């Protein structure tokens, strides 16, 4: 799919398969992307899960997983909260959001044709409070370059014009 | 008619849970109609049931699912309103399908390493505490001769290095709960890049 | 009491 990453670039990237968005001290932003059509490098979101590790004294662990056709306006364990306030889902359709106010975060989910889409907001600070060693994230620094959909000679000839 | 009152949830393992519920307005052939739900999957509706006792068995309900109720009791032409709805959550039962997704690829600038990116098993049926990824050069070999990788549960991407250049690698991932342990994946095999 | 400049994702199909 396409990808907006919190560094503020823009790419396409094939990344077929399950690829952390987000793998952090915090969260845990996880997809699953299907080629669009057998030939095609040009993949979308058919899975989108998210782990809010549990935050002492707030919320407990919880888990949220959209595919296409069936996104819920609760957790897996049928939960819509945390173990207060905290950490609440909400419908608003097709179109779900996750208010993570223990950590400034806000997922907003939504199915688009017969993909997922996907938006997080999350506070500068803590989307980079992970070790050296969770390096994949494409929220933060995109997807391998050899994942990256490059035309080139056809970008060139479009920007050109 | 007056709705049914003191409604309560027992659980009584990871399928079952036992409502019962008082009835302020009492032998007469009345009957009480049981409803149910969860918010998973999305857009369920009500399952329900008719008891002629004070009490009623839900059954074949998910492991680990936060379930609704409400009882409403009926007299020949006149039937009451829905109770004020009562919770009950299932326990928890050992992982019963195997981490989804698992894909393999090759680390950028360090071609003895891998990265292993999976998801959760559809029927986790509890905290995922834990995932197990096993590693084999040989796809035949006994399960207790493959690498043995313990990895936390609220993680979906591991790194692997060490591995042989040029060389195919079998690799199988496995949930873990407070439970126990639920099915290995199928075998996904990658080629580590050659030179 | 729990309640804790921002950066924004997105991922959307090709
Ligand atoms: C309960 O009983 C009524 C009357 O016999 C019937 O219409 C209804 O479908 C029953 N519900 C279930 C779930 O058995």
């Amino acid at each position: 799919p396409h990808l907006r990453t919190f560094k503020d670039n823009f790419q396409t990237c094939k990344v077929e398969g399950a690829w952390p968005l987000i793998d952090n001290n915090y969260l845990s932003v996880q997809v699953t992307n299907v080629p669009v059509v057998p030939g095609s490098s040009a993949t979308a979101t058919n899975k989108i899960t998210i782990i809010f590790k549990a935050h002492h004294g707030c919320t407990d662990q919880k888990v949220y997983q959209a595919v296409t056709d069936d996104l819920p306006a609760a957790f897996v364990d049928g939960t819509t909260s945390g173990g207060a306030k905290s950490l609440r889902i909400v419908e608003r359709e097709h179109y779900v959001e996750m208010h993570a106010r223990y950590i400034g975060t806000t997922v907003f989910v939504r199915q688009v044709g017969r993909y997922l889409t996907l938006a997080i907001r999350m506070p500068e600070d803590l989307a980079m409070s992970y070790e050296e060693s969770q390096d994949l994230q494409l929220c933060v620094n995109g997807c391998p370059l050899s994942e990256r959909i490059d035309d080139g000679q056809g970008q060139v000839s479009a920007i050109l014009g | 008619m007056m709705p049914p009152v003191g409604v309560q949830a027992s659980i009584l393992s990871h399928d079952t849970i036992r409502i019962t519920w008082a009835d302020n307005s009492l032998t007469d052939s009345r009957y009480y109609t049981v409803r149910w739900k969860t918010n998973i999957p999305a857009n369920t509706k009500y399952k329900n049931a008719n008891a002629t006792t004070l009490s009623y068995l839900v059954t074949g309900l998910k492991p680990n699912t936060l379930y609704e109720f409400s009882v409403m009791v009926t007299k020949g032409r006149r039937s009451s309103t829905w109770s004020m709805t009562a919770h009950g959550a299932t326990f928890e039962l050992v992982p019963t399908s195997p981490p989804k997704d698992v894909t393999v690829v090759s680390k950028e600038g360090k071609p003895r390493t891998i990265i292993v990116n999976w998801q959760p098993p559809s029927e986790a049926n509890g905290k995922i505490t834990g995932y197990i990824i096993y590693y084999s050069t040989d796809v035949n070999a006994e399960i207790h001769d493959w690498v043995i990788e313990p990895v936390v549960g609220n993680r979906l991407t591991h790194q692997i290095q060490e591995l042989t250049l040029d060389t195919p690698y079998y690799f199988k991932i496995q949930a873990r709960n407070s439970k126990g342990m639920g099915p290995m994946s199928e075998a996904v095999q990658f080629r580590t890049p050659g030179t | 009491p729990c309640n804790y400049s921002y950066l924004f994702c997105g991922l959307f199909g090709d």
